[PDB]
RNA sequence: CCAGGGCUACACACGUGCUACAAUGGCGCAUACAAAGAGAAGCGACCUCGCGAGAGCAAGCGGACCUCAUAAAGUGCGUCGUAGUCCGGAUUGGAGUCUGCAACUCGACUCCAUGAAGUCGGAAUCGCUAGUAAUCGUGGAUCAGAAUGCCACGGUGAAUAC
RNA sequence: CGCGGGGUGGAGCAGCCUGGUAGCUCGUCGGGCUCAUAACCCGAAGAUCGUCGGUUCAAAUCCGGCCCCCGCAACCA
RNA sequence: AAUAUGCCAC
RNA sequence: CCUCCUAAAGAGUAACGGAGGAGCACGAAGGUUGGCUAAUCCUGGUCGGACAUCAGGAGGUUAGUGCAAUGGCAUAAGCCA
């Protein structure tokens, strides 16, 4: 809500964030972009074709590459949604590998800072 | 471990470094990449600085390492545990 | 029935007897039954009084009980006070002597530990 | 009574000639010898309590008695009245037969001995030291130790401190370390 | 381009294998029976030394000649007598051999010692109808050293299919 | 405000009235079947009982208050 | 006897 | 019905005054004789700890009194036989 209300993904308290190391590996300004389109699911417009529920509570945020592969799996965590993991896929649909991964890190997240978010944030 | 009849494994820049520094008295930490060398018995006293991939770890030589790989006293790795 | 100041069972044979002293094992069980000139194939409970003190002198000669066990318990800690890659490897409980830890390991980490 | 003997014609010398003392009667004795064993285990079978207070015969030569709980605890489930013990208490000829038996036959047999410790003198002159194992004692029977009964000893003496109670005990030869 | 480090990290999860949980076995002693392959800064006899890895001198052979290289399971005798055990070998301590400039991270192997979990494995799941499965050893490529993998070779050798 | 109750794993409930110890279902986790998910199958963990202070050797239990949640009553003029 | 479902341009 | 306070140093004394208990237990927990003395803490001690049993000390009845509170209790009314 106020432009940043976004968590990136730690493995633990101060465990290296997983997420931006996987999102500096994605070459070029699709960080840029990515982030922009963060700010547009803080902004409430994001286009169509951008954004599904792949499988479970897992959001995947798309971008280019053939046809918008830059995929971003993230999750809703309350008011302020939860990047998982951030990968180039060339095939249409998140491969089943990278989508389980992404559960593990949900799960992983919830075990850590916790299963519902704070009472106000 | 090395066969006793080729003797032990000294590096031939840290032999020279060591001898000169011991001859010399009390000097600077060896900075030294060595980690393949043997710590002989005139190292006690010798402040080395061992690679170890980014830092060059100190270490005090004392009597009870003659015989050991300065690399032994420099690890390499970083571990904290998962999950903590 | 009693050697290096330990129980050994009488109704097993003198080798598979003495490698119940913790330090010795089936060679040095033949070598000290050699030395002290008694059968492999004997049991305990029928060796002569003179034989048991042959052989208590026998496996007097070898590092054997708490004298070996504290003389491993001292190579142990010196590793863990000197602190190197084997003495940090000792005080995490983790294989010693360059195996994976990936997976298995399970001999040094102990069952598994669920998360 | 060999030990007191000993005691009476050579012990008692060493200690008027290195402590000074103006008068015999000065010198230290060997008031008690206590064997206690913590059956600790009985409130589950009771029959244990009986089985080790046999071993306490055995090694004594004298029936013990059957200690209780002085009140009861909680944290170990035990109620007032509950026998969780046996002792003995030993004193003059069967004091100084035990007391020679331990010193020149049973400390030898403990496993990895190395000397016993000269920090267990109470800040008065009784020595406590625990016997982990039974089996030291050859008066127990090897093959039908049931269980690892341990004991603790204490042997009370009318030393006021610690010093001159060490130096009593070890003019017996008692094998500090 | 260079030296160090990592690819060997470990709360965990999965796949594919190896060794086991024993007596149709283990250990000790004697002994029979193979195929196929390799080899020239290579395979290395014989002999001497070492408890063993191996070391010294060193022939022979680019080979149906010499070496690798005694096959093992099997058979005969003894032993163990159902026990976490002479099963089982993980782990660890000490001492060592070889290769390689160099074995700490991170090699293989040997000796002594330690001797773990494991007593046939839930749901589930795989291979196989013949000399196959099962079981026993041997060789090679890669390779200075570094196979339980892979690729081949033989020995013993079934039940079942209405 | 008076009176009767209630506070127990993440949710719903037992247990407690007879002080010696906390269970059920759903859920969660791990594996399995499935191309994958749901259902399903097989294993596991999880609460130290609202809270303070007592009693008692021992308190989820008994007691006194305190906190919050329901129910009845708060009338005659 | 039970055996529900499959949204990522092509 | 029992105990303390209010209750004003004899007894007694009210309130929809302030605090707690009883509707029993015991054939021994009664009689007598003989004997013994507690709580707690510290030190030392096999498993065994903050708290089990053993030994010594300090302490002084700060314990106990089958059940409330008061008054008592060492000559014990407390604990064994
Ligand atoms: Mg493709
Ligand atoms: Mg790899
Ligand atoms: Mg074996
Ligand atoms: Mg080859
Ligand atoms: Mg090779
Ligand atoms: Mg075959
Ligand atoms: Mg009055
Ligand atoms: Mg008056
Ligand atoms: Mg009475
Ligand atoms: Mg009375
Ligand atoms: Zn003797």
């Amino acid at each position: 809500a106020a432009m940043g209300t976004w968590k990136f993904f730690r493995a633990s308290v101060d465990g290296r964030p997983v997420f931006k190391k996987e999102f500096d590996k994605l070459p070029d300004q699709a960080r840029a972009a990515l982030i922009v389109l963060m700010q547009r699911y803080l902004v409430g417009d994001l286009a169509a074709g951008s954004i599904k529920p792949i499988r479970g509570d897992i959001l995947e945020l798309r971008w280019h590459e053939a046809n918008n592969h830059f995929r971003v799996l993230f999750f809703r965590w309350g008011q302020h949604p939860v990047a998982l993991t951030a990968f180039y896929a060339n095939q249409q649909k998140t491969p089943k590998t990278k989508i389980e991964t992404a559960l593990d890190r949900q799960k992983i997240w919830k075990r850590a800072f916790g299963d519902t978010p704070p009472i106000l944030e | 471990p090395r066969s006793l009849k080729k003797g032990p494994f000294i590096d031939l820049h840290l032999l020279k470094k060591v001898e000169k520094a011991v001859e010399s008295g009390d000097k600077k930490p060896l900075r030294t990449w060595s980690r393949r060398s043997t710590i002989f018995p005139n190292m006690i006293g010798l402040t080395i600085a061992v690679h170890n991939g980014r830092q060059h770890v100190p270490v005090f030589v004392t009597d009870e390492m003659v015989g050991h790989k300065l690399g032994e006293f420099a690890p390499t790795r970083t571990y904290r545990g998962h999950a903590a | 029935a009693r050697i290096a100041g330990i129980n050994i069972p009488d109704h097993k044979h003198a080798v598979i007897a003495l490698t119940s002293i913790y330090g010795v094992g089936k060679t040095r069980s033949k070598a000290i039954l050699a030395a002290a000139g008694i059968a492999e194939d004997v049991k305990i409970s029928e060796l002569s009084e003179g034989q048991i003190d042959t052989l208590r002198d026998e496996v007097a000669k070898f590092v054997v009980e708490g004298d070996l066990r504290r003389e491993i318990s001292m190579s142990i800690k010196r590793l863990m006070d000197l602190g190197c890659y084997r003495g940090l490897r000792h005080r995490r409980g983790l294989p010693v002597r360059g195996q994976r830890t990936k997976t298995n390991a399970r001999t040094r980490k102990g069952p598994r530990k669920p998360i | 009574a060999k030990l007191h003997d000993y005691y009476k014609d050579e012990v008692v010398k060493k200690l008027m000639t290195e402590f000074n003392y103006n008068s015999v009667m000065q010198v230290p004795r060997v008031e008690k010898i206590t064997l206690n064993m913590g059956v600790g285990e009985a409130i589950a079978d009771k029959k244990l309590l009986d089985n080790a207070a046999a071993d306490l015969a055995a090694i004594s030569g004298q029936k013990p008695l059957i200690t209780k709980a002085r009140k009861s605890v909680a944290g170990f489930k035990i109620r007032q009245g509950y026998p969780i013990g046996c002792k003995v208490t030993l004193r003059g000829e069967r004091m100084w037969e035990f007391f020679e038996r331990l010193i020149t036959i049973a400390v030898p047999r403990i496993r990895d001995f190395r000397g016993l410790s000269a920090k267990s003198f109470d800040g008065r002159g009784n020595y406590s030291m625990g016997v982990r194992e039974q089996i030291i004692f050859p008066e127990i029977d090897y093959d039908k130790v049931d269980r690892v009964r341990g004991l603790d000893i204490t042997i009370t003496t009318t030393a006021k401190s610690d010093e001159e109670g060490r130096a009593l005990l070890a003019a017996f030869d008692f094998p500090f370390r």
